[PDB]
C-alpha cells in the first residue's frame, strides 16, 4: 500500500472536504490554513486594523484529525523575497503568523514553494521560526524537477525556449534547493516535497535528487496519460522514478483538478495502488535487511567486548555464508588428501573463533562429504559462547572436537594444524583485525597449511547523501569532541544515497603471511572519475573474500554474494561536505595505522579539494587488540 | 441568499444600469461566493433591497458581465463558471461550471465579440473559451508563475494581453502561430486596462504603484507616475469621449488621472483594500467603489 494525500488550495467547508477526500482514500489533506487570496497587511493603516476573525477556527476538527491529517500550505502571496521592501516586510510577518498557527495547531507538516532561484530571506525566516518555541513540525519544500520557465511551451514570438542543450541550467532547480538547505543549515525538519512534471527532464537531473531527503513526490493530474478505457495511466519512464520513489518510502500528493472526467477522483490513486501491488516481492536479502535502512551502527570492540547470544543467533541464519565455507573446506580436504589416503592421512583442522560452532559442523558436513577424517580443535575468545560450545561437545561432537577457551594469539597449541578455518572479517574486511588475529597464530600452521579465507580486499566507493550526512551530524555527544562523529566509520545498510563513482580496491591481506618483516600498516592512494555535479559526503566500504579457490564472498554489490545479510556496507564520512563538478576527480587518501594496543584507519580527500585528514591518531576510534 | 460574504471582490455596471457585485468569504469557518444583482445601486450592499442573488460553492476571484444576462464568474475551485440570469431577473442560475483549471481562476476577460473569453490562473496557463459551446478551444502556458491579469481587447477578438509575476507582459494575437508577444526589469505587473478608443494604447500598474502608459507600436514606455504607496489591484476608464481613469490600489484609496496622468480625485472612503471600481453608464461623473471593508461608496468625479 501507498501513503498519499490530496493536494487543494480551495476549501468550502473543512469538515465536508476533508469526508470527500477521506471518502476517496486519500491518508491526509494538503490545505491552506488562511485563505490563498486573503492577503493581510501588518505595517500600514487601515488595512493593518483589519477585524477578526483572521481564519477558520481550531474546534472545527479534532486534535488527533489535526495531527494526523492535515498539511498546512503557506499562502501563495507571501513573498519574502520579493524587491519590493514593502512586500517584503509584510511576507516576513505573514511567513511567521502562518508558521506559528500551523504549529499552533500542531500539523505534522507544512509546506512551502522553492520557485525562484533567490530564497534568502525566506529561509531566514523558516531558520528564524525553528529556533522560536518547542515543536516538532516538519517543512515539505515544494520543487519541481523541471523549473516551470523551462516548460514553457514555445509561443512567446519575440522569446523563444532556448533548445540547445545547457547541462547545469536543466539542473538548476536543485541548486534552489541546495543553497536553501544549506541556509538552513541542514535541519533535520527541512524536506523536499518533489514536484512531477508531465515531461520528465534528463536522466542525469533526475540523478541530482538520489541521497536527498524527498518525504513526498506530487503528481499533478494533468501529466497523466489516458488508456483506450479512458482510465489515467503513465508513461513508462514516469512509471520508472514512481518504483525508484516508491522504495524511497516516500508520500504521494495528486495536485489539480479530475482531466478524466468519465471516473470517479480515486482513479488517480488506484493506478498508484496498483503500481504499489505491482513492484518485484523483496529478495532474500530485503528481508532481512528491511527495517535498518540508513540506520547507523557506532564501531564495536570485536576483541576487547564479547558478543551477546542474540547477535550469534542472528547471523547464524545466513543462507550462505555456512554452506559456502562447508564448501571451501570440502575443496581443500579433496585437494590436501588423496583417494588412497582416505584412511591413513587425518586432517588437524582448527575453527580460530568457533562462536556458538557452526564452522566446526560446517567441518564436521565437509569431511563426510568429501569421504575423508579430520580432526577439530575450536578456540573461542568468548567463555560466554564457550559455554555453548562445550555443550555442544559433551552432547554431540565427542572426542573428535577438543574444545579450547583462549585467544587464539595466545594459545598454545599441541600439534599444528592442516587447516586454521576463521571468520573474523568486518564490513571493510580487515577492520575486526583479522590480520593482527590470524598473525599470532600462523605459527601453529604447518608449513603447506591452508588458511580459510586465503584473503580478502577492502573497497571504496565516493557517495553522496546528505541524509546521511545529516545522520552523522546528530550523533554528536556531551564529554567528547564536538566532531568526532564524523571521524570514525559506521557500518549501515546505505538506501538513500548516490553512488558517485565505480568501487576500487582499497586494502588486501593474504594468509598465511610469510613475508619476513610482517606489516599490516597500509597507505593506499585511490582515483575517482565523476561524472555528475554533486556533493560528496563520504564513502561506502564493501569488502571481497577468497575462502578457498574459487569459492568466495562479497558484498560489494556488483559481486555480491546472494541472500547474505552478514554485513552491511560501512560509511567513512567527512567532516565537511564537498562539492564536486562534472567530470573531476575525487582523489581519496587512506591510511591503515596501528601501535602495540590498537588499530585504526585515517583518511582524507585531496582532490578536487582537500579534507582535514580525518581521525589523526586514532582520537575519535580506535579498534583494541 | 439571506447574507452576504464581507468581502466584496468586483463591482460592475450593465448597459441599462443595473450593478452587479462578486462576493467572496476569504475568512470564518465557511469559505465560499455569492452573486447579486442591485437594479437599485444605493441600495448596495443592502440584501434585502436586491433584485437576485445566489450561492456559489466557492469563493469568487474575478468575474464580469457577459452581454447583458451572462455573468462569467472566476472561482477558487479551479473553474470557470457561467451564470444565466433570469427573464424575470430575479433568479440566477448556473449556466456552465468547468473545472479546467489546476488552481484557482484568479481573472477573467470577455473578448469582443461577446461569444468567447480568456482566463488567467494560479496555474500559470492561460485559456480561451467557446461560451456558446462551453468548452476551451485553447491552453496557453506562456508565462512561468502565478497569472495575475488576463484583458481582452475592446474590438479585436483574437488579439488581448496578459501580465503575471514572472514579470512578463504579453499582447497576443492567436491569428499568429507563436501567439504570444512580450512587451518590455520593472517591478511585477498587477493590472491591465486597454484604452477604450485608441486600440493601440494601454495601461498596466505594478506591484510599487505605479500606473505607466504603453504604446504597442512604440514600446519605448512613455509616461509613468507614483500614483500609489501599494500594488495597483485595478484600472478602468470612463466612457468619457476624453476618458478618466480609475486607479484602485492596496493603500485603500482611489484615484482618478487625466490621460496625462495627474491627479484629479483622491478618496480615502475605504478602510480596507479597494477592489473593484465602476463607472456608472447613465451618470458619467458618477463612480462606484466595493471594497474589503464591505463598503459599496458613490464617488462624484469633477
Ligand atoms: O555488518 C554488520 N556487522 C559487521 C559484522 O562484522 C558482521 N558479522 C557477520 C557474521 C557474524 C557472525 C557471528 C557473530 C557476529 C557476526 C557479525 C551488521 C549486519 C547486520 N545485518 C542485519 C541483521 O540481519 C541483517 N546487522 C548489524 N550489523
Ligand atoms: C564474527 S565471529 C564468527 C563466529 C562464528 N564462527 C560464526 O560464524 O557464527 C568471530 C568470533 O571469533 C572470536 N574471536 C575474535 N577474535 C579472536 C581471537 N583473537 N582469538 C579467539 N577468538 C576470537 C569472537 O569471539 C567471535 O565469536
Amino acid at each position: 500500500r501507498v501513503s498519499s494525500g490530496r493536494d487543494l488550495n480551495c476549501v468550502p467547508e473543512i469538515a465536508d472536504t476533508l469526508g470527500a477526500v477521506a471518502k476517496q482514500g486519500f491518508d491526509f489533506l494538503c490545505m491552506p490554513v488562511f485563505h490563498p487570496r486573503f492577503k493581510r497587511e501588518f505595517i500600514q493603516e487601515p488595512a493593518k486594523n483589519r477585524p477578526g476573525p483572521q481564519t477558520r477556527s481550531d474546534l472545527l476538527l479534532s486534535g488527533r484529525d489535526w495531527n494526523t491529517l492535515i498539511v498546512g500550505k503557506l499562502s501563495p502571496w507571501i513573498r519574502p523575497d520579493s524587491k519590493v521592501e514593502k512586500i517584503r516586510r509584510n511576507s516576513e510577518a505573514a511567513m511567521l503568523q502562518e508558521l506559528n498557527f500551523g504549529a499552533y495547531l500542531g500539523l505534522p507538516a507544512f509546506l512551502l514553494p522553492l520557485n525562484q532561484e533567490d530564497n534568502t530571506n525566506l529561509a531566514r525566516v523558516l531558520t528564524n521560526h525553528i529556533h522560536t518555541g518547542h515543536h516538532s513540525s516538519m517543512f515539505w519544500m515544494r520543487v519541481p524537477l523541471v523549473a516551470p520557465e523551462d516548460l514553457r511551451d514555445d509561443i512567446i514570438e519575440n522569446a523563444p525556449t532556448t533548445h540547445t542543450e545547457e547541462y547545469s541550467g536543466e539542473e538548476k532547480t536543485w541548486m534552489w534547493w541546495h543553497n536553501f538547505r544549506t541556509l538552513c543549515d541542514y535541519s533535520k525538519r527541512i524536506a523536499v516535497a518533489l514536484e512531477i512534471g508531465a515531461d520528465l527532464p534528463s536522466n542525469h537531473v533526475i540523478d541530482r535528487w538520489l541521497g536527498e531527503p524527498i518525504k513526498a513526490a506530487i503528481l499533478p493530474t494533468s501529466i497523466f496519460l489516458t488508456n483506450k478505457k479512458g482510465f489515467p495511466v503513465l508513461s513508462k519512464m514516469h512509471q520508472r522514478l514512481i518504483f525508484r520513489l516508491l522504495k524511497l518510502e516516500v508520500q504521494f500528493i495528486i495536485t489539480g483538478t479530475n482531466h478524466h472526467s468519465e471516473k470517479e477522483f480515486c482513479s488517480y490513486l488506484q493506478y498508484l495502488e496498483y503500481l504499489s501491488q505491482n513492484r518485484p516481492p523483496p529478495n532474500a536479502y530485503e528481508l532481512f535487511a528491511k527495517g535498518y535502512e540508513d540506520y547507523l551502527q557506532s564501531p564495536l570492540q570485536p576483541l576487547m567486548d564479547n558478543l551477546e547470544s542474540q547477535t550469534y543467533e542472528v547471523f547464524e541464519k545466513d543462507p550462505i555464508k555456512y554452506s559456502q565455507y562447508q564448501q571451501a573446506i570440502y575443496k581443500c580436504l579433496l585437494d590436501r588428501v588423496p583417494e588412497e589416503e582416505k584412511d591413513t592421512n587425518v586432517q588437524v583442522l582448527m575453527v580460530l573463533g568457533a562462536g556458538r560452532g557452526p564452522l566446526v559442523n560446517a567441518s564436521l558436513r565437509a569431511a563426510k562429504q568429501a569421504d575423508r577424517r579430520i580432526k577439530l580443535y575450536a578456540v573461542e575468545k568468548n567463555p560466554n559462547a564457550v559455554v555453548t560450545l562445550e555443550n555442544w561437545q559433551f552432547e554431540e561432537w565427542g572426542s573428535q572436537v577438543t574444545v579450547v577457551s583462549s585467544d587464539m594469539r595466545e594459545w598454545v597449541a599441541p600439534e599444528k594444524a592442516d587447516i586454521i578455518v576463521s571468520e573474523l572479517l568486518g564490513s571493510f574486511a580487515d577492520n575486526e583485525l583479522s590480520p593482527e588475529c590470524l598473525d599470532g597464530a600462523q605459527h601453529f600452521l604447518k608449513d603447506d597449511g591452508v588458511s580459510i579465507p586465503g584473503e580478502y580486499t577492502s573497497f571504496l566507493a565516493p557517495i553522496s547523501s546528505s541524509k546521511l550526512y545529516n545522520e552523522v551530524r546528530a550523533c554528536r555527544e556531551k564529554d567528547r569532541d564536538p566532531e568526532a562523529q564524523f571521524e570514525m566509520p559506521y557500518v549501515v545498510r546505505l538506501h538513500n544515497f548516490h553512488q558517485l563513482s565505480a568501487p576500487q580496491p582499497c586494502f588486501t591481506f593474504s594468509h598465511p603471511n610469510r613475508d619476513p618483516m610482517i606489516d599490516n600498516n597500509r597507505y593506499c592512494t585511490l582515483e575517482f572519475p565523476v561524472e555528475v555535479n554533486t556533493v560528496l559526503h563520504g564513502f561506502a566500504g564493501y569488502f571481497e573474500t577468497v575462502l578457498y579457490q574459487d569459492i568466495t564472498l562479497s558484498i560489494r554489490p556488483e559481486t555480491h554474494s546472494p541472500g547474505m545479510f552478514s554485513w552491511f556496507p560501512i560509511l567513512f564520512p567527512i567532516k565537511q561536505p564537498i562539492t564536486v563538478r562534472e567530470g573531476q576527480t575525487i582523489c581519496v587518501r587512506f591510511w591503515r595505522c596501528s601501535n602495540s594496543k590498537k588499530v585504526w584507519y585515517e583518511w582524507a580527500v585531496t582532490a578536487p579539494v582537500c579534507s582535514a585528514i580525518h581521525n589523526p591518531t586514532g582520537r575519535s576510534y580506535t579498534i583494541g587488540l | 441568499p439571506a447574507c452576504m460574504e464581507r468581502q466584496l471582490e468586483a463591482a460592475r455596471y450593465r448597459s441599462d444600469g443595473a450593478l452587479l457585485l462578486g462576493a467572496s468569504s476569504l475568512s470564518g469557518r465557511c469559505w465560499a461566493g455569492s452573486l447579486w444583482l442591485f437594479k437599485d445601486p444605493c441600495a448596495a450592499p443592502n440584501e434585502g433591497f436586491c433584485s437576485a442573488g445566489v450561492q456559489t460553492e466557492a469563493g469568487v476571484a474575478d468575474l464580469t458581465w457577459v452581454g447583458e444576462r451572462g455573468i462569467l464568474v472566476a472561482s477558487d475551485s479551479g473553474a470557470v463558471e457561467l451564470w444565466e440570469l433570469d427573464e424575470n431577473e430575479t433568479l440566477i442560475v448556473s449556466k456552465f461550471c468547468k473545472y479546467e483549471h489546476d488552481d484557482i481562476v484568479s481573472t477573467v476577460s470577455v473578448l469582443s465579440s461577446g461569444t468567447q473569453a480568456v482566463s488567467g490562473s494560479k496555474d500559470i496557463c492561460i485559456k480561451v473559451w467557446d461560451l456558446a459551446q462551453q468548452v476551451v478551444l485553447s491552453s496557453y502556458r506562456a508565462h512561468a508563475a502565478q497569472v495575475t491579469c488576463v484583458a481582452a481587447s475592446p474590438h479585436k477578438d483574437s488579439v488581448f494581453l496578459s501580465c503575471s509575476e514572472d514579470n512578463r507582459i504579453l499582447l497576443w494575437d492567436t491569428r499568429c502561430p507563436k501567439p504570444a508577444s512580450q512587451i518590455g526589469p520593472g517591478y511585477l505587473p498587477t493590472s491591465l486596462a486597454w484604452h477604450p478608443q485608441q486600440s493601440e494604447v494601454f495601461v498596466f500598474g505594478d506591484e510599487n504603484g505605479t500606473v505607466s502608459l504603453v504604446d504597442t507600436k512604440s514600446t519605448s514606455c512613455v509616461l509613468s507616475s507614483a500614483v500609489h504607496s501599494q500594488c495597483v489591484t485595478g484600472l478602468v476608464f470612463s466612457p468619457h469621449s476624453v476618458p478618466f481613469l480609475a486607479s484602485l490600489s492596496e493603500d485603500c484609496s482611489l484615484a482618478v488621472l487625466d490621460s496625462s496622468l495627474s491627479e484629479l480625485f483622491r478618496s480615502q472612503a475605504h478602510r480596507d483594500f479597494v477592489r473593484d471600481a465602476t463607472w456608472s453608464p447613465l451618470n458619467h461623473s458618477l463612480l462606484t467603489t466595493v471594497g474589503w471593508d464591505h463598503q459599496v461608496v458613490h464617488h462624484v468625479v469633477p
